């Protein structure tokens, strides 16, 4: 009466066993919410997606689960696999129904359905994960940091009793072939099982293995905390839902990780070891009111408290931090070119700049700090790594935010790919018969030392600075040198506001603009606009007057009169 | 121990904790994880105060005597929980660990070297430094087996000298004497139990900036379990207290064997008068000066503002805390534009190896690399290696030939002479590191 | 077997099976999906169709350069020169038998910041079966041929030239390589081959492509 039993519980079906209980419970749920689920996509991927506040209604749907809570967080593998078999048994009865209909004017072969269940309360973050969690179903959010390949992986083997000829979808506990010591039915004990791969109770499904780190605040949790990280195992629909560097939601339960890896040194091979198994996964991709009504100059001051001077620095910083109009016409593809400035600090040593880019990855949501002499291609641009992964590095690891690179004077071939990412906000992979281009929208504040030292002197900043045209042609702001609540500010800007570009605005850039040609890059134009929008969401306008132009004029002037000396 | 022995620690530690030690059981059942590990720190001085053979039996028997002071807490937080009006506004913990801390302080009991063989088997404390840390872990730790003749329910415990192994008993530990030798195991059959402990290895070392620390410093394996994971990082200055025991590999065919003296820990805590007197009392102030200045280098003519401002920089200094929270620093710094062969490195020298806690160098033969940090790196695994900035943290640093230095080393040392902090960015390694130090330069 | 080599475009028609190993005392399991082969073979309309007509010569021109890179004021005769470069081309044979090219040759030689690099890095993402560069920042190992090795074994790379075979390879920063990358450039810009002579890897390679240089 149950068709695909085996198909979720390793025991022998029988009627006064305490699952049909539940099973039927989790039945009832899903005959009368039918409707709210489209079958068709169910039977496809082999999953269904239930929101947990459906299980906890309340009501008549809900009547037989009523303590679908504390059953799902302490037995879960257990309440999901009597959820699976509830879902299938509706979906074969309704098929068998359809089938019969159509006859009249009756094998139906439903697949494994696996019941993912999101949306689950309370969420538990990961610095208070022990091992006392094994066994139990709980719910991360955090960043993705690593995410490897897709490979099969067989869960369970089909066994063939060579005495009562009944057949067994033995699971395997890691993907280890195991046999099994006694047949499931309580009358013969055979120990003698034929393997049968080809049959559809071997179960091989596509798995894949994502690493996730803690949200951890970058100033109030960083006295001594280190952001713990954790494995966990996309299967069948949930793989490839994820890349590198998204912030995603994942439901599941806490298994014992076995493989175990190392080594060494020395050294961070752990026998002990822990990951989770992934249920399911969603990925996404007043106090601000009082700043909002000398706005610029205090959230420009407060970046770096401890930098005395620099005030046109701080002020591209600023700049940079919230960030113009990311203008990606998503039904045109037509591409945002780009959004995000980028800052150069060309500057003797004893000024601090190497501050100011701490202060820049620090008040950033997603900051990514880098000394310019360990330096490494992989430490940057994205790793490979074959048996193949892709490793996001720093220009990747700052995509949506700012990456600081103090003395970039002192890095090799290891810093041009930076030039890249400035530019197309992508990384080139072309490594061991690998092409690839993985994204890189951050934006980049470096600083450098000029060639001879103190260089006050007749020299420009093309030949003072260590540096080639081939890099100060793409920053958009050069200086000539010689917490918590601006960090939610500058968050909510940049989710809630888009700025543009108004008609004022452009006068006043048509003017300058006309009276600098008069005078005798395409880009220093680029920089006047995405430093007005950045003006614009940096005070929640919608829209960029000539006040916030006039502003980003003055800020440009500063960078061309330490330039053109 | 016998009966008496434990009847008698038993008794003396609930008398203990039913009159004093309440507010803890009680913040502890108050806590909303009930399948915590909740520690309960406590005096060992005060307890072995309070009875004479409590202190005897625990010196002799730690392990024992732990297990006891657990079972005993239980008893306690649950009597706690009874006195309760609303009982049902707690919770009640099973997972309680007696944490011993402030031992009497003897050098047989507070060690500053790593403790050797003649030490096995005794519970003591041992103040380092951490100089490497693995990551947070979970495993199992027992295991249930089931009789064939009986069906008792039994568990099995594993070896922590023989690096959580376990060995298949042959005898039923049932209530009624089984002859049964053929036993099932129930552990991967099914998830019934989440029997299982953390554990975390961290690595100590010796400070030679110590006395009694000599030229070499040693390094020693500490086990952390349960609630005392994540409860340090690289570089901290802890005294650990624990059970100094011994595990061990044994020969096989092709591998040969490993012994080790380990150190599980059980609480981690997170770091001639006369003369001086007189000495004092005579200088309360110009010839004491005088003395001083003539005392700290006696090896050179003249030079007495040399020899009184090196005197502050030994002397200072003290932070503070302005208005704005920012830490203002103490430590001095003293710059000597000497010609060469003045004496002025004759100064540094016997005034880093007169000071305890010191460090030095001569300019360009230590560059940015041994100056502040360096991400050590093997594998897909790194730590942070200190520098000549970073090692005289709360000591004095002395560097001659300073402007012998490259523009980026004196950049790496313009932050620690400017923030009492080194920025960390090497490889995969970034963090902040605090150098609070005086820098005496020539 | 020795039906293929490495580089070959092929469709090869199977059985997927499963190939695998267990677990041991010592050893872990591993498993893999395999093709065992059986056989080798070595390689909207109603609207371009009304296009079409109407095209059939100056107005759709205009209309196809404009489309072509619309975020650029004027230069008519890059727009056209780049349409013939995406367009060309098709190789013939003379009587010696020599293979005659047909993929085109643009340079652009503007003052930086003219928008030329706009043209054609959206002109390689526009295209498929394409391919770009920034001159210097890829020198001629990744521009024609690279020899892999490990341990006695090697294998063939391929470079900026030799991927956009039968494409478009595009290279900024023209005049910032070495002599050599530009020599590497020449070979393949004059024989649609790139002589293969490193370690122990000789071989002539087929790069029959077009090159857009600024
Ligand atoms: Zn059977
Ligand atoms: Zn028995």
């Amino acid at each position: 009466p149950y068709k695909g039993w085996k198909l979720y519980f390793s025991e022998v079906y029988s009627d006064s066993s305490p699952l049909i209980e539940k099973i039927q419970a989790f039945e009832k749920f899903f005959t009368r919410h039918i409707d709210l689920y489209d079958k068709d996509e169910i039977e496809r991927k082999g999953s269904i997606l239930v929101d947990f506040k459906e299980l906890t209604e309340g009501g008549e749907v809900t009547n037989l689960i009523p303590d679908i809570a504390t059953e799902l967080r302490d037995a879960p593998e257990k309440t999901l696999a009597c959820m699976g078999l509830a879902i299938h048994q509706v979906l074969t009865k309704d098929l068998e129904r359809h089938a019969a209909e159509l006859q009249a004017q009756t094998m139906v072969n439903v697949p494994h359905i696996h019941a993912r269940v999101y949306n689950y309360e309370p969420l538990t973050q990961l610095k208070n994960v022990r091992a006392n969690y094994y066994g139990k179903y709980i719910a991360l959010r955090g960043t993705v940091v690593r995410v490897s390949n897709i490979k099969p992986l067989c869960t369970k083997m089909a066994f063939l009793c060579a005495a009562c000829g009944e057949i067994q979808s033995f699971p395997l506990p890691d993907g280890k072939y195991s046999l099994p010591t006694k047949c499931p039915v309580p009358v013969c004990r055979g120990r003698s099982f034929t393997a049968l791969r080809s049959s559809p109770l071997t179960v091989t499904m596509d798995w894949q293995s994502i690493k996730i780190q803690e949200l951890m605040s970058d100033d109030q949790r960083e006295a001594g905390r280190i952001p713990r990280t954790i494995e966990c195992e996309l299967v069948h629909d949930l793989v490839d839902s994820c890349v590198p560097g998204d912030t995603v939601t994942i439901t599941g339960i806490v298994k014992v990780s076995n493989a175990e890896e190392g080594s060494r040194n020395k050294n961070d091979k752990c026998m002990f070891l822990l990951y989770i198994e992934a249920n399911s996964i969603s990925n996404s991709k007043y106090a601000i009111q009082e700043i909002q009504a000398n706005l610029f100059k205090l959230i420009v001051n407060s970046l770096c408290p401890v930098i005395f001077g620099h005030e046109l620095v701080k002020a591209g910083l600023a700049l940079a931090l919230f960030g113009g109009s990311q203008k990606y016409a998503d039904d045109k593809n037509r591409i945002p070119i780009r959004g995000d400035p980028h800052i150069l600090v060309v500057g003797d040593p004893g000024l601090g700049k190497s501050q100011m880019l701490q202060a820049a990855c620090n008040v950033a949501p997603r900051g990514v700090y880098v000394c310019g002499n360990t330096t490494t291609t992989s430490g940057l641009t994205v790793t490979l790594s074959k048996d193949f992964a892709l490793e996001a590095g720093a220009l990747v690891l700052g995509d949506q935010g700012i990456c600081g690179i103090d003395e970039f004077d002192k890095m090799g071939n290891q810093h041009q790919a930076l030039l890249e990412a400035m530019e197309q906000q992508s990384i080139s992979l072309a490594k061991a018969g690998v092409v690839c281009s993985l994204p890189a929208r951050t934006s980049i504040i470096a600083a450098a030392n000029p060639v001879g030292g103190h260089y006050n002197k007749a020299k420009t900043v093309s030949e003072n600075l260590k540096m080639g045209s081939a890099l100060l042609s793409r920053f958009d702001l050069v200086f000539i040198l010689l917490h918590q609540l601006l960090r939610k500010y500058i968050g909510y800007a940049r989710q809630y506001v888009y700025p543009r570009l108004s008609t004022e605005a452009a006068r006043v850039l048509q003017d300058f603009y006309l009276e600098l040609r008069k005078q005798s890059t395409t880009r220093q134009l680029e920089s006047l606009i995405r430093l007005t929008e950045a003006r614009a969401r940096l005070e929640l306008r919608e829209e960029a007057t000539k006040e916030d132009a006039e502003d980003i004029v003055e800020i440009m002037k500063y960078s061309m009169l330490g330039t053109y000396s | 121990m016998n009966s008496d022995q434990v009847t008698l620690v038993g008794q003396v530690f609930e008398s203990y904790v039913s009159e004093y030690h309440k507010n803890d059981i009680l913040l502890i059942l108050k806590e909303r994880d009930e399948d915590a590990h909740y520690p309960v720190v406590v005096n060992a001085m005060t307890l072995f105060e309070t009875n004479m053979e409590i202190g005897e039996y625990f010196n002799m028997f730690p392990s024992e005597v732990l297990t006891i002071f657990d079972s005993a807490l239980r008893r306690s937080a649950l009597t706690i929980l009874q006195s309760l009006s609303q009982p049902e506004a707690v919770s009640m913990k099973q997972n309680l660990h007696a944490r011993i801390s402030g031992l009497p302080v003897c050098p047989e009991l507070v060690r500053e070297h790593i403790p050797k063989t003649k030490d096995v088997g005794h519970f003591l404390s041992v103040t380092g430094t951490v100089i490497r840390t693995s990551l947070v872990k979970v495993l199992e730790f027992e295991r249930d087996y089931m009789c064939n003749k009986c069906k008792h329910v039994f568990v099995i415990k594993a070896d922590f000298e023989q690096y959580y192994t376990f060995c298949r008993p042959s005898s039923c530990p049932s209530l009624e004497s089984c002859d049964s030798s053929k036993f099932t195991c129930l552990s991967g059959l099914s998830s019934s139990p989440t029997r299982c402990r953390d554990y975390q290895e961290i690595k100590i070392q010796e400070q030679v900036q110590r006395l009694s620390v000599g030229s070499i410093p040693r390094s020693m394996k500490v086990i952390l379990e349960d609630d005392l994971v994540d409860s340090c990082k690289s570089g901290d200055d802890l005294t650990i207290y624990g059970i100094v025991m011994q595990r061990w590999k044994p020969f096989q065919q092709d591998v040969r064997c490993e012994v080790e003296i380990v150190l599980k820990a059980n609480y981690i805590q997170v770091n001639v008068q006369k003369e001086f007197e007189d000495f004092w009392e005579y200088y309360k102030p110009f010839a004491g000066r005088n003395v001083i200045l003539a005392s700290l280098c006696p090896q050179v003519f003249g030079m007495y503002l040399v020899k009184l401002a090196v005197a502050m920089v030994l002397a200072g200094g003290i932070q503070r805390t302005d208005a704005t929270g920012t830490r203002v620093r103490g430590e001095s710094h003293l710059l000597l534009v000497g010609d060469p062969g003045t004496g002025k490195s004759q100064f540094l020298k016997y005034a880093a190896k007169i000071t305890p806690r010191s460090v030095l160098t001569t300019g360009i033969g230590s560059t940015s690399a041994g100056l502040t940090v360096t991400a050590v790196k093997d594998s897909g695994e790194w730590n942070l290696e200190a520098g000549a900035l970073v090692l005289a943290d709360a000591g004095l640093c002395c560097i001659d030939e300073f402007n012998s230095l490259k523009e980026h080393d004196r950049t790496s040392i313009h932050e620690a002479m400017e923030q009492q902090t080194i920025s960390v960015a090497k490889a995969g390694l970034v963090c902040k590191l605090n150098t609070r130090t005086t820098i005496l330069a020539a």
